[PDB]
RNA sequence: GCCGGGCACUCUAACGGGACUGCCCGCGAAAGCGGGAGGAAGGAGGGGACGACGUCUGGUCAGCAUGGCCCUUACGGCCUGGGCGACACACGUGCUACAAUGCCCACUACAAAGCGAUGCCACCCGGCAACGGGGAGCUAAUCGCAAAAAGGUGGGCCCAGUUCGGAUUGGGGUCUGCAACCCGACCCCAUGAAGCCGGAAUCGCUAGUAAUCGCGGAUCAGCCAUGCCGCGGUGAAUAC
């Protein structure tokens, strides 16, 4: 895979590619492609193996990405989870963690209805 | 709850946020308008009644 | 899009400003 | 020298002056073809000009205010048509037909209480 | 309604061919009241029929608004237990208003990807007795020939 | 040698605002006429019933309207006559130069 | 959350009592009403019964848990399911 | 419109006029009905205010009033905390969507009604930003809120669970307030769920209406407002 550890969709515009890697948005494109001089317009499938590895190098230097990212959440939620935090419990138990209705919708964290 | 609520809600608390607004006419706590110092439902009786200055039913 | 707050419609929507809504 | 006429449609107010001169026509300081521009409702503004031959004969100066770029537009055709029957009061046969004379008093309707708009009522549920 | 028929609207007529009946047209294409983009939708394709078909925009549209106007129609009528399905003429009124409403309605079936293109290959169709104009009609017609048998049945 | 003028009914600002102009146009000299400027409103809606029945209100307005004359060749006969005046009780007075 | 500019909050009445016995050398037992507090790195170590609305809630504060609010650690519903 | 100068025009806001089947043809015993004219307006001009005797032993002892019944170291009262915000589920009203008649960025237009002296806050500066420090005007047709938005010009996206959609969460900040754990809003980085137009069923609207677009106000420290009361922009289809 290119860059980073995933191989951005060959096709589309540079800056738009990049956001289809886990840690990277349409800030940190523009943001990327600003302080190494590249294109923001240009198709992936035409960049140098140059622009390629400039690129590659600055990004995966810079922020923490794909694997490594989820790591953290993940410890950061785990954390969370066993110190006991309300926000804690809110996990441990599946529900919601930011002071939104369960008596009705919620069912994103819920998941689908489980009638009775 | 209800005499010692209209006299609890005059004197001035133990902090600002406290202030809340009873209606001076009948006391009630909910829609209180604050130029009248009244409720909706004295806003209505007083007006009705002709007893609110400039105050008539609008018709467009 | 008048319900993503990083949008210029979102941001009109909610009635305030930012990077992606200026004044 | 000038020709006035007082076009109204909705919140949106014509003041426009007929004088003599190539066709030029402006309004609030911008060629007409500027200030609508893209607008495909602009150019029956200028009909009642149609009415009597009177594409090239006149210059126009015109502000407007109030409403919007169409309601803009219909006080200008009204306006337009109202400065050309002082102009010629013999212009009124050619003018009544198309009912350029006319102003229609249609305007948005009133919000009332206990509907979401004016007329639209909230949706409801028996059993 | 029930008190009097209701007053049959006079529209304005297009501002680009004078015309009480492309003025229609345009609405059933207006959305959300935005005809202005509704006016160009049009407009568009009239170029762009005008590009692949060297003659008038308008001849197309006419002709096309005649191949889609249907004749007969069945319409509803429960005598007895059943719902019996007769067969009416269609005045010109709305012979008019289901074929500028199916037009439009068979143009957005299509898939070319602008709403201006959509427009105008269906015109080209429609005129020329092809597209789903046509099968929508063909369709409300022999719906309509085969139910003969209530043709007695008129009111 | 601005007077401005005030209240809650109109037709008795109108009174008022005709008779203090009436007055400078008397002891010399120039009367900027009685200038009608827009009414501010504050309409006041209510549900109707004491509970329930959101569905139905009522509309109560508050007519502030506003006068304005200029009185502008001073001419202090006026400074003193307008000191006294009949000014009927609702509607106010603002004075300045 | 509680603006960066300003403080970091705790009721002026359960700092004295931790930093008393600090001198002391901890630790008793602390019957609290103070849900608005921050845990604040002196607390480290000590039993604090948090007042839920109903019960006074013991809770041992460690290293870890320390930026959060005390009312954090104890629950005001209680919650077995349905059914 | 910055100064002279003017109130003509737009306007502001009070007092009038005007519309009455009054005139014409006609059908009619009449009242009226079809048509014609003049006229900005035509046959109740558009909308509003306004709701008969009664019905529902309708609703509200929790706005208030009030008979009576009941409590008196408490069924009264003061406080700190919590609950009213819970969540295997079911229903009502809604918001935002599934996209190209669309999404996004830049530049560029045209409203109205309101609101505002520990109030609205021009403008300048620090900040990606919410905001923060300066600071002018306005008891407001003067100053501010203020950009209206859909629209127009140009450019990008190219049919993809996507530059559609913005829920869920992680991390970091601003503000209001004594205090935002339960339980506020807002800003930013990252995360980017369901959803490809909706089963049986079911709602609204007859014209400046429906649909779509933004703006304000009441309550109000802040705000869970996508609610409500209004305001204009654009603006249909159809009634045999
Ligand atoms: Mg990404
Ligand atoms: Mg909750
Ligand atoms: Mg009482
Ligand atoms: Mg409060
Ligand atoms: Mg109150
Ligand atoms: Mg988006
Ligand atoms: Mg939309
Ligand atoms: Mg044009
Ligand atoms: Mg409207
Ligand atoms: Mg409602
Ligand atoms: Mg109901
Ligand atoms: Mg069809
Ligand atoms: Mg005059
Ligand atoms: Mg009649
Ligand atoms: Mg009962
Ligand atoms: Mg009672
Ligand atoms: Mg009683
Ligand atoms: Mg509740
Ligand atoms: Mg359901
Ligand atoms: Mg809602
Ligand atoms: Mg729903
Ligand atoms: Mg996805
Ligand atoms: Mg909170
Ligand atoms: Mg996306
Ligand atoms: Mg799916
Ligand atoms: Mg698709
Ligand atoms: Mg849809
Ligand atoms: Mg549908
Ligand atoms: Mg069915
Ligand atoms: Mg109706
Ligand atoms: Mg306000
Ligand atoms: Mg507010
Ligand atoms: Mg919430
Ligand atoms: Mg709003
Ligand atoms: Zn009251």
């Amino acid at each position: 895979a290119r860059i980073a550890g995933v191989e951005i969709p060959r096709n589309k515009r540079v800056d738009v590619a990049l956001t289809y890697i886990y840690g990277i948005g349409k800030a940190r494109a523009k943001e990327a492609l600003e302080k190494t001089g590249i294109n923001p317009a240009t198709r992936v499938k035409d960049l140098t193996e140059a622009e390629v590895v400039r690129l590659r190098e600055y990004v995966e230097n810079t922020w923490k990405l794909e694997g490594e990212l989820r790591a953290e959440v993940a410890a950061n939620i785990k954390r969370l989870m066993d110190i006991g935090c309300y926000r804690g419990l809110r996990h441990r138990r599946g529900l919601p963690v930011r002071g939104q209705r369960t008596r009705t919708n919620a069912r994103t964290r819920k998941g689908p209805r489980k009638t009775v | 709850a209800r005499k010692a609520l209209i006299e609890k809600a005059k004197r001035t608390p133990k902090f600002k946020v406290r202030a809340y607004t009873r209606c001076v006419r009948c006391g009630r706590a909910r829609s209180v308008y604050r130029f009248f110092g009244l409720c909706r439902i004295c806003l209505r009786e007083l007006a009705h009644k002709g007893q609110l200055p400039g105050v008539r039913k609008a018709s467009w | 899009g008048k319900g993503d707050r990083r949008t210029r419609r979102g941001k009109i929507w909610r009635g305030t400003y930012g990077k992606y809504r200026p004044r | 020298e000038q020709y006035y006429g007082t076009g109204r449609r909705k919140e949106a107010v014509a003041r426009v002056f007929l004088r003599p001169g190539n066709g030029k026509v402006t309004v609030n300081g911008q060629d007409f073809n500027e200030y609508f521009q893209g607008l495909v409702r602009a150019v029956a503004a200028l009909e009642p000009l149609r009415a009597v031959d009177a594409l090239g004969h006149f210059d126009a100066y015109i502000t407007v205010r109030g409403g919007g770029k169409s309601g803009q537009i219909d006080a200008i055709k009204l306006g337009i048509a109202r400065a050309l029957v002082q102009y010629n009061p013999d212009y009124r046969a050619k003018l009544k037909p198309l009912g350029f004379l006319t102003r229609d008093a249609r305007v948005v309707e009133r919000k009332k209480y206990g509907k979401h708009k004016a007329r639209r009522a909230p949706q409801y549920s028996k059993r | 309604a029930r008190r009097r028929r209701a007053e049959v609207r006079q529209l304005q007529p297009d501002l680009v061919y004078g015309d009480v009946l492309v003025t229609a047209f345009i609405n059933k294409i207006m959305r959300d009241g935005k005809k202005n983009l509704a006016a160009r939708i049009f407009y568009d394709a009239c170029k762009i029929i005008q590009e692949k078909t060297g003659q008038e925009p308008l001849k197309v549209f006419k002709q096309a608004v005649e191949n889609v106007k249907p004749r007969m129609e069945v319409r509803s009528r429960r005598v007895g237990g059943a719902n019996y399905q007769v067969p009416m003429e269609v005045s010109p009124r709305r012979q008019q208003s289901l074929a500028l409403r199916w037009l439009v309605q068979a143009a957005n079936q299509r898939p070319e990807r602008r709403a201006a293109v959509r427009i105008a290959h269906e015109l080209m169709d429609a005129a020329e007795g092809k597209g789903g104009a046509v099968k929508k009609k063909e369709d409300v017609e022999r719906m309509a020939e085969a139910n003969r048998a209530y043709a007695h049945y008129r009111w | 040698i601005r007077i401005k003028l005030r209240g809650f009914d109109h037709k008795t600002l109108d009174a008022s605002a005709q008779k203090i102009v009436e007055a400078a146009r008397r002891s010399g000299a120039q009367v900027s006429g009685p200038i009608p400027l827009p009414t501010r409103v504050r309409r006041f809606t209510v549900i109707r019933g004491p509970f329930k029945h959101k569905d139905s209100r009522e509309h109560f307005e508050l007519r502030t309207h506003n006068r304005l004359v200029d009185i502008i060749n001073p001419n202090r006969k006026t400074i003193e006559q307008l000191m006294t005046l009949d000014l009927p009780t609702g509607v106010e007075i603002e004075i300045k130069t | 959350p509680r603006s960066l500019k300003k403080g970091v909050f705790v009721d002026d009445h359960l700092l004295e009592k931790v930093l008393e016995l600090n001198a002391k050398g901890e630790k008793r037992l602390i019957k609290t009403w103070s849900r608005r507090s921050t845990i604040v790195p002196e607390m480290v170590g000590h039993t604090i019964a948090v007042y839920n609305g109903k019960q006074h809630v013991p809770v041992y504060i460690t290293e870890n848990m320390v930026g959060h609010k005390l009312g954090e650690f104890a629950p005001t519903r209680t919650y077995r399911g349905h059914g």
